[PDB]
């Protein structure tokens, strides 16, 4: 039979549920991206074992499109899959879940291409490459090396799918409406209310009068919440602090020399963020582990 | 070494007489018995291991392939030298594409083809522009109809992107696209594009009287500034940086203007990378080396000298351009003149 | 074997997922209930 | 409400009306309440007790989110934003 987007999830769940990574829920608020959630911003930082892989929903108002470009959409569904220590099967423990998705190995051209990820916003970079499968780029693969402004020890494994052109490519469909979620239904119909309009608030109805008395609002509460060592609050405003960046670079009032200072504003307040749950946690004794040689 | 093994750890790993070849293939690790007989076990396992043994089996091959159709690839030495080293085993498949693609330029579906997903165009023997071919490199024992019919459907897929933009692009002609570059900042204490363009076409007469080019030619030169370096504020260069400089070339051919200004518009950027061409019509000239005397003034004036290692702006690759334009082409010129000149109208 | 929680939702999805009912995500904003939800309320 | 040996852990409810309109064809909602009917199965007394996964346990990695939280919700929620964000 044909694969359907809503046991794809069921694939990819109790496979990687028995390796031995532990499920959980998506984010809280608007996530600008898969990494930003505190599941792996905050987690990465200290020697504590963490295998975790979960799936996230993605908002980015300046990819809005008006839902018509097969190819850009302003929500788009990922899994995320980090592996801390890296085992040493880091990438043939990808293809035995690749294959037991539901497509073979044996033909399809699964093949590596070097790409090198690099984050300033929160300052984070690392070494991995992209899987090119029959020219479609469906997985992001990257050994971490610094989160914030702390060196990574030991160093984390990230695999991202990108769930919603890996359907689209394998059923045979050419738009993205066409993606069928189950069988009886499909993902065009009942995912387009939060595209169209969503779009529209986006591109020409996004009122900036209070955006820019947000993001400052936003900030400082932030800064001050952060001074009383409560690190989790903290962070959590910084994401609602970050999209209201964003969503004013997608109406377009943000200027050529304004972008270094918000972008200088928000990577200081995330380092500064960063280095006090280390703080935090080396207090309690590392309940969980601690990682040796 | 010989029959017994060398014992050493480097990185926690033992070394022994095991080696793994193919994923997923039969031959997942096996066993070497003696150094002598290992270049032996590779081939037997499938790996071209040799570096210039991959070039001969897949030039040879692609060229075969072409043959089908009556054409012939093209073999560019900076493509072919990264796809040999991404395939263990090569093996070359031809794909097909309609031919509705071809209204677009030809040096978009180039770019297309190889810079993105590295592939092979095909070139017909016979009035020699593109065909609706192409050919991709697998890597490995891959069933053959899968990887054509998957690899097709990308390759028909950003085509549809790329007319879209070309046809939302071409709505309007090029003069309309001067106004709407100030989205695209040179400086911060210098400013846009707009007052660049707008400090080089004033001028543009000095240094036109300077190389001593004659008089009759000094209104068509006046001209080409008002349309000069448009295209960075286009569609279809938004994404495709390497196509900068000739978009506008085309887009000007395409307007009905004369041939004797649509160079002058794409030999502005000349050179562009070490190794490629220099200008060689005399109002070209005029405004490479105004652009580039411009843009050395106008970073000096702000004291951002690189060093040896960093590059901020490049400006050793300028200044390398500019002498290699005054020298190649056999022209007086006077620099100390006309950096004072070119230095009066900069705004501090 | 005693049951966990990671897997009565598990067991909770997959047989929802039969009679017919179409599983989704959870909410995004903070809502006070399970009510509230767009996916119910509108 | 369903009691399984006096303990509530289900709601089941036939709807009538939402908003303001009546609703045509009325609907049947069930919610479980999911953190009981695993502290009432298992056997624990506590709720920290309860355990996630075959090696892990809730009360180790769901507290973060439970303890700052409400410390913020009791003490230390700045109100003068709160009453200028509402309107």
């Amino acid at each position: 039979s044909v694969l359907t987007f809503q046991q794809a999830i069921q694939r990819l769940q109790d496979y990687w549920a028995s390796v031995g990574c532990a499920v959980m829920q998506c984010s809280n608020t608007e996530v600008g991206a898969g990494t930003m959630n505190p599941l792996t911003f905050l987690r990465v930082l200290g020697p504590e074992p963490w295998n975790v892989a979960y799936v996230e929903p993605s908002i980015r108002p300046d990819d809005s499109r008006y839902g018509d470009n097969p190819n850009r959409l302003q929500r788009h569904t990922q899994f995320q899959v980090i592996l801390k220590p890296d085992p040493g099967n880091s990438q043939d423990l990808f293809l035995h879940s690749l294959s037991a998705l539901g497509i073979n190995v044996r033909e399809h051209d699964i093949r590596f291409v070097e790409d090198n990820w690099e984050s300033p916003v929160l300052g984070a970079w690392g070494l991995g490459w992209e899987v090119w499968m029959d020219g479609m780029e469906i997985t992001q693969f990257t050994y971490f090396q610094q989160s914030g402004s702390l060196p990574l020890l030991p160093v984390s494994v990230e695999i991202t799918y990108g769930l919603e052109r890996i359907l689209m490519s394998l059923q045979g469909v050419d738009h993205f409406k066409n993606i069928q979620y189950t069988k009886g239904i499909t993902y065009g119909e009942l995912f387009l209310e939060n595209e169209k309009e969503m779009s529209a608030y986006y591109l020409e109805h996004a009122n900036v009068d209070n955006i820019q008395k947000h993001f400052d609002d936003f900030e400082e509460e932030a800064r001050s919440l952060l001074s009383l060592w409560l690190p989790i609050p903290a962070y959590d405003h910084v994401l609602k602090a970050s999209h209201a960046f964003n969503i004013l670079d997608s109406r377009g009032f943000v200027g050529v020399t304004e972008r270094a200072r918000y972008f200088g504003r928000m990577r200081s307040l995330a380092r500064q963020c960063a280095q006090l749950w280390v703080k935090t946690r080396e207090n309690l004794g590392y309940p969980l582990g601690t990682y040796q040689e | 070494h010989g029959d017994l093994i060398v014992p050493f750890c480097f990185a926690g790993i033992s070394s022994g007489n095991q080696s793994c070849g193919l994923r997923n293939s039969s031959l997942a690790n096996f066993k070497v018995e003696a150094a002598e007989l290992y270049l032996h076990t590779l081939e037997k396992a499938g790996i071209l291991i040799d570096m210039q043994e991959r070039k001969q089996r897949i030039l040879h091959d692609s060229s075969i392939l072409a043959e089908g159709v009556g054409g012939d690839i093209i073999a560019p030495d900076s493509l072919v030298q990264e796809v040999i080293n991404l395939v263990e085993a090569p093996m070359p498949i031809i794909g097909r594409y309609d031919v509705s693609f071809l209204a677009l330029p030809k040096d978009v579906l180039i770019t297309v083809m190889q810079k993105h997903q590295k592939y092979f165009p095909v070139t017909s023997k016979t009035m020699g522009n593109l065909l609706p071919c192409f050919i991709t490199v697998a890597n490995g024992a891959i069933k053959e109809e899968v990887v054509r019919k998957g690899n097709e459907a990308v390759l028909r897929a950003r085509y549809e992107d790329a007319k879209f933009f070309y046809k939302m692009d071409t709505q309007k002609k090029l003069s309309e696209f001067r106004d709407q570059l100030s989205s695209i900042l040179f400086h911060e204490r210098l400013g846009t594009m707009l007052d660049k363009m707008k400090r080089v076409e004033n001028t543009v007469a000095e240094v036109a009287l300077l190389l001593g080019i004659n008089e009759k030619m000094i209104p068509a030169i006046k001209d080409a500034a008002a349309l000069a370096m448009s295209d960075l504020a286009t569609n279809i260069v938004t994404e495709f940086t390497s196509l900068a400089g000739i978009m506008a070339r085309h887009y000007a051919l395409r307007d009905g203007l004369s041939e004797q200004i649509a160079e002058a518009l794409f030999e502005i950027t000349l050179p562009r990378f070490s190794g490629d061409v220099f200008p060689k019509t005399d109002p070209g000239i005029v405004l490479a080396v105004t652009d580039r005397l411009d843009s050395l003034v106008g970073l000096f004036g702000a004291g951002c000298q690189p060093s040896s290692t960093n590059d901020p702006f490049g400006l050793r690759r300028i200044s390398y351009g500019l002498v290699q334009i005054l020298v190649e082409n056999k022209k007086n010129f006077d620099l100390t003149k006309a950096l004072t000149l070119v230095a009066e109208e900069q705004p501090i």
